[PDB]
């Protein structure tokens, strides 16, 4: 079977460097166009770049023109999107897909660029100079009752009770912030692994 | 030039 | 570049509805069109290609049609599982481009928000950043607005799993020094299912 | 499905085809089938014919040129009947069988053989549509290439091999190298290359598609065993003028000319690929083995 696997997903400061590697199985990087696609956090899709080793042809999105560079090592049978000059525009979940060149009836259809049938997994590439912090938790009491986590980083923060954990919002301070409320003693438990922080706040 | 259609 | 302008940006329907989503290319395209169904977070799938070709493994009910440069995707009987964001992508002119997506929500009886309010608590005042909270629980439809009577960010949980509803936490953040100045704070919800806007207020 | 069509310069004659790639199955060849639209009033020569030109361009010396009487009639095919049904009462079919021992659509990287279907009433009365006569890769793998050499008062016993013979375009061939230098001369360097020869039936050359010069020195009186990997494709053969490229329809970009399968004196071009292991010693040893590079069979 054909499957692409992405690696190189981790926190990188703005302007830093990451090397996303799309290892392709079931097909050569030369019998296919390898496409890197990125989707911002909860937003419409966007195709990053594409390359075919056989013709050595590279195509880039307007958002990664010059900043990134896709090449491939056909010896390893892998493609490499070297992401340089990362910024807050480059934060996303990055998927890898391909468009084979079969089905012409005979051979390579060197101009389809068509539907990217097979998709990778999705590696979260972050861009922020946010030193891993711990949340500051506050209570909210009356009837409804909740706990508001403020100024933490990075995601995720696990908030539980002893009822909607509103999606964590990227606060302007780089740190995050969220709330979790319930309608009806109540102790709210907040867990933040990147700093090994835990809180158990009482609200009433 | 060479055209194209459907059957 | 080609802007694959897709509409509607958000449509409501239920099981069995014959749902239609149109997408028009800014410039002429030659059947290079494909429909991708991205669920929350997961990797985009492929629905259609060549502007009319049901891609392998795609449900039959999905179908694409071309009438010039207005590519339409119709789901004859949209099912509960087929509620995602659908994008149109042209593979003719590089860089490849997508539309903006068309989330297909779920439909139910209009329900008004249960609006609760929370003033900043003692611990938060001690910390140094007071955030007033306005909770809009189980309010349908997602179309709504929240106004503030003394920056304010809204976290909107997705379509409620319980019954096709929406919550929304509108939280307004101020400093401790800049918060004590005023005495009466209030959040007022303007909503489709509300006969009149509902204001919840507290006194400092 | 798809149906290609092309109108004549005056707009009357419309040549209809199904495919522009005819897989030259080793034993036989896929016939060119089509139907041409005609308006009898416009026809002034009273005789409309269809021809198949197998031309070697560079010069132009054909090898199989045939004529079919489209109108007046002097069987029909499954696609031709449907084409006529769509067209109506003003279209006439034509079929061409391509005999064996004919070249395969192949071009030299800037030439070569070409196949064309030309319908004319007999300039403004001529309509031409390109096609391709091409060959798939053989169905089943052949014997594993292997080649051992000896240099001698002690040997330089060398061996090279490839895992199998049938390798598709843009695929990496694995070159297993096994050296035993009993000689006193240190193995300065090893070279693994792949070259493409395109005989023109008589001229030929040797274009190195792949190169890998490794410094895996093997000291005197010592053995060595390794598995290199070389990928022949067009990524880096853009400058090499004269490389045998496969059959085209237009200026489109194609791959390396699939190895010319044969069942010798066949005009056109005969293309083949060889992997050469050459040991540069402190006076250099050579060994080689051929492989056939082609395209796969979609299915």
């Amino acid at each position: 079977e054909v499957q692409l696997v992405e690696s190189g997903g981790g926190l990188v400061q703005p302007g830093g460097s990451l090397r996303l590697s799309c290892a392709a199985s079931g097909f050569n990087v030369s019998s296919s166009y390898i496409h890197w696609v990125r989707q911002a956090p909860g937003k419409g899709l966007e195709w990053v770049a594409s390359i075919s080793s056989y013709y050595g042809y590279t195509y880039y999105a307007d958002s990664v023109k010059g900043r990134f560079t896709i090449s491939a090592d056909t010896s390893k049978n892998t493609a490499y999107l070297q992401m340089n000059s990362l910024r807050a525009e480059d934060t996303a979940v990055y998927y890898c897909a391909r468009k084979s060149m079969y089905h012409r009836g005979w051979g390579w259809l060197s101009w389809v660029y068509g539907a990217m049938d097979y998709w990778g997994q999705g590696t979260l590439v972050t861009v922020s100079s946010a030193s891993t912090k711990g949340p500051s938790v506050f209570p909210l009491a009356p009837a409804a009752l909740g706990c508001l986590v403020k100024d933490y980083f990075p995601e995720p923060v696990t908030v539980s009770w002893n009822v909607h954990t509103f999606p964590a919002v990227l606060q302007s301070s780089g740190l995050y912030s969220l709330s979790s409320v319930v309608t009806v003693t109540y102790i709210c438990n907040v867990n933040h692994k990147p700093s090994n922080t835990k809180v158990d706040k009482k609200v009433e | 030039k060479t055209g194209l259609t459907k059957l | 570049d080609i802007q694959m302008t897709q509409s509607p940006s958000s449509l409501s329907a239920s099981v069995g509805d014959r749902v239609t989503i149109t997408c028009r290319a800014s410039q002429s395209v030659s059947s290079a069109v494909a429909w991708y169904q991205q669920k929350p977070g997961k990797a985009p799938k492929l629905l259609i290609y060549s502007a009319s070709s049901l891609y392998s493994g795609v449900p039959s009910r999905f179908s694409g049609s071309r009438s010039g440069t207005d590519f339409t995707l119709t789901i004859s009987s949209l099912q509960p599982e087929d509620f995602a964001t659908y994008y149109c992508q042209q593979s003719y002119y590089y860089p490849i481009t997508f539309g903006q997506g068309t989330k297909v929500e779920i439909k139910r009886t209009v329900a008004a928000p249960s609006v609760f309010i929370f003033p900043p608590s003692d611990s938060q005042l001690k910390s140094g950043t007071a955030s007033v909270v306005c909770l809009l629980n189980n309010f349908y439809p997602r179309e709504a607005k929240v106004q503030w009577k003394v920056n304010s960010q809204e976290s909107v949980t997705e379509q409620d799993s319980k019954d096709s509803t929406y919550s929304l936490s509108s939280t307004l953040t101020l400093s401790k020094a800049d918060y004590e100045k005023h005495k009466v704070y209030a959040c007022e919800v303007t909503h489709q299912g509300l006969s009149s806007p509902v204001t919840k207020s507290f006194n400092r | 499905t798809r149906v290609f069509k092309k109108a004549s310069p005056n707009g009357k004659l419309t040549v209809y085809l199904g495919k522009r790639d005819f897989v030259d199955h080793i034993d036989l060849v896929e016939p060119v089938d089509g139907v041409v639209l005609v308006d009898p009033e416009y026809l002034k020569e009273r005789r409309v014919y269809v021809t198949l030109t197998c031309a070697f361009r560079y010069f132009r010396k054909d090898l199989f040129v045939a004529n079919v009487q489209s109108f007046p009639p002097a069987p029909l095919t499954r696609l031709q009947e449907r084409l006529i049904k769509k067209l109506g009462e003003h279209a006439y079919p034509f079929t061409f069988e391509i005999p064996p021992n004919l070249p395969c659509s192949v071009t030299l990287q800037p030439c070569g053989v070409d196949y064309e279907v030309k319908a004319f009433c007999a300039k403004r009365n001529s309509v031409r549509l390109v096609i391709r006569k091409v060959q798939y890769a053989p169905e089943r793998p052949g014997p594993q290439p292997t080649a051992e050499t000896t240099r001698q008062d002690k040997p330089l016993h060398l061996e090279a091999s490839l895992d199998k013979e049938i390798y598709y375009h843009g695929e990496p061939i694995s070159v297993n190298v096994h050296v035993t230098n009993n000689t006193n001369k240190t193995v300065k360097k090893i070279k693994i290359s792949v070259r493409q020869y395109a005989d023109i039936c008589t001229a030929q050359y040797k274009c190195p598609v792949a190169m890998e010069e490794a410094d895996d020195t093997v000291a005197p009186s010592s053995t060595f065993c390794k598995v290199y990997t070389l990928t022949p494709f067009l990524a880096n053969n853009r400058e090499k003028r004269g490389l045998a490229l496969d059959g085209k329809l237009k200026h489109e970009d194609t791959n390396l000319a699939s190895s010319t399968l044969l069942r010798r004196e066949i005009l056109g071009i005969i293309v083949s690929y060889k992997v050469k292991v050459k040991l540069v010693v402190s006076s250099d040893v050579a060994v080689e083995l051929p492989f056939t590079l082609m395209h796969p069979k979609p299915k």
